[PDB]
């Protein structure tokens, strides 16, 4: 049902996005192993960065995990999931740092990690 | 052919530094070349 | 399984038990061979289905 | 199937390991080389520093390039970084310094203009549409005096006229060698620093024709010597930067040589035995 005609326009189109972003991660993968991050284009930095932030911000703390860590779950709308991610797309968190992003629900839950790292959105 | 260059002339195309938010440079970090001149006048 | 056995005998009189598989490779291995000796057909590695 | 493949990869990795150790080593020479330049061009700047303060205590302190224009607009930023590509987080660390500078410059209503020095500045700069007034390429590795005489000329006669309020240059100091800081340094106006006294029954100097044109002859050459200087500490660290880069390099590729080996071992032994069962299976299917 990822399908334009099911979810909606915007719901497929920041999916697509999102992938496309992880594919290009998984290409650069090989060179960023051996040489790291700072031989690629500036293109390929932006996309690396933006990969690494939307990878980070795929996961969530779950309702089952308090067991294993007492940090309890979340639960995130899918209107403000595809609104997060769209931001994360275009580029609007790239000045975050890579954690805050870390097992969190929906933006709120960003700006208040980001802030206690010292940071703003 | 010319209906291509016909189109083209009105066809409107969708193609700035940014932000960046990085913070301030504290001013005593940032290093005065200065001359050491040897006579004391306030 | 005759450690197992000599363990649950006391676990279910109330005891608590403790009881270490020092390898369960080498009983892997050991089970693979008398499963080959019977000419049962193996799988992934060689070992058997089961 | 991905034995070839994996074996293939196996190969490449090695090629890579033996280019990159051999970048490594030729690294440490020329740093060696780099550092001995920097030493021998010291003592000149040494000795044009102690001219140029004897010849400021007795002379006329309102040079252009000594009072802070009332009102500055414009900051002028020299960005020194690298042409070759295959040092670590240097020119990173140089373009972070001059972003912390730029927000400095704003924050005190300045429009930095923009002079890099490199290939990779450029890259980092026409990729986030900036303006960069002029450029300077392929003497990163090997500065000489010439080329630091051709910057400092065009920085001081930008700042002395579209003309700009304050130099700034933005470069890596090398220390320790294993230390390479990006320091960004106001080179222009420069701040009057009264030291001491150091002046009793000692005999005063004799100027020729007098000492505020010799002041002002010499103080762009001492403007130019301090940005061969930067020069030359920027070289220093780029080599120190590729050094520590490329036996980062090897190290990677050494451990994924050693996981490949590993998986292609593993394939190989999973490929002897599936073939073995498929030749038992037919050999008892048939009897």
């Amino acid at each position: 049902i990822l399908d334009p005609s099911v979810v909606g326009d915007e719901h497929y189109r920041v999916a697509q996005e999102v992938i496309r972003i992880l594919q290009r991660y998984k290409d650069l993968q090989d060179i960023i192993a051996i040489l790291g991050i700072d031989e690629l284009s500036e293109e390929d930095k932006q996309l690396v960065n933006r990969a690494r932030r939307i990878e980070r911000f795929l996961s969530q703390n779950m309702m089952a995990a308090e067991q294993f860590t007492g940090q309890p779950g979340s639960t995130v709308p899918v209107k403000e999931t595809i609104e997060a991610f769209d931001r994360l797309c275009k580029g609007d968190f790239d000045h975050v740092p890579e954690q805050a992003f870390f097992l969190i629900g929906g933006l709120d839950d960003l700006a208040k990690k980001a802030e206690s790292l010292g940071a703003k959105l | 052919t010319e209906v291509i260059k016909n189109f083209k002339k009105g066809f409107a195309a969708t193609g700035v530094v940014p932000d960046e938010h990085v913070e301030a440079l504290d001013e005593d970090k940032l290093a005065k070349e200065a001359v050491k001149v040897k006579k004391p006048a306030p | 399984y005759t450690g197992s056995a000599i363990a649950q005998h006391w676990m279910y009189e109330g005891k608590h038990v403790l009881i270490i598989f020092d390898d369960l490779t080498k009983q892997a291995e050991a089970y693979r061979a008398i499963s080959l000796l019977l000419r049962r057909p193996p799988g992934r590695e060689a070992y058997p289905g089961d | 199937a991905t034995l070839r493949e994996l074996r293939g990869r196996i190969r490449s990795a090695g090629s890579i390991k033996k280019i990159t150790k051999a970048q490594e080593l030729i690294a440490t020479s020329r740093i060696a080389r780099a550092q001995a330049r920097l030493e021998s061009a010291r003592p000149y700047a040494f000795e044009i520093t102690r001219m140029l303060t004897t010849l400021a205590a007795e002379a006329a302190l309102d040079h252009p390039l000594l009072v802070e224009r009332p009102e500055p607009k414009r900051a002028g930023v020299l960005v020194v970084s690298s042409d070759r590509g295959l040092c670590g987080a240097y020119n990173a660390n140089i373009f972070r310094r001059s972003e912390e500078l730029f927000s400095l410059l704003r924050e005190a209503g300045k429009q930095p203009v923009l002079y890099v020095v490199g290939r990779k500045a450029q890259n980092y700069y026409s990729f986030r549409n900036w303006n960069i007034t002029e450029s300077w390429m392929g003497f990163s590795e090997q500065p000489t005096y010439e080329n630091a005489a051709e910057i400092a000329s065009t920085l001081v006669d930008a700042f002395l006229l579209e003309g700009v309020d304050e130099l700034h240059i933005v470069y890596t100091e090398f220390k320790s060698m294993l230390s390479q800081s990006a320091e960004a340094h106001r080179i222009a106006p420069m701040v009057v620093e009264y030291v001491e006294e150091d002046i009793g029954p000692r005999t005063l100097y004799s100027f020729e024709p007098d000492a505020t044109m010799l002041f002002e002859s010499l103080l762009p050459r001492y403007l130019t010597t301090r940005v061969y200087a930067a020069l030359l500490e920027s070289a220093a660290s780029e080599l120190a930067s590729r050094q520590r880069a490329m036996k980062s390099a090897t190290d990677n590729a050494d451990d994924l040589i050693k996981a490949l080996t590993l998986m292609a071992n593993r394939e190989r032994q999973a490929q002897i035995t599936q073939e073995i069962s498929e030749i038992v299976g037919g050999a008892n299917a048939l009897a």
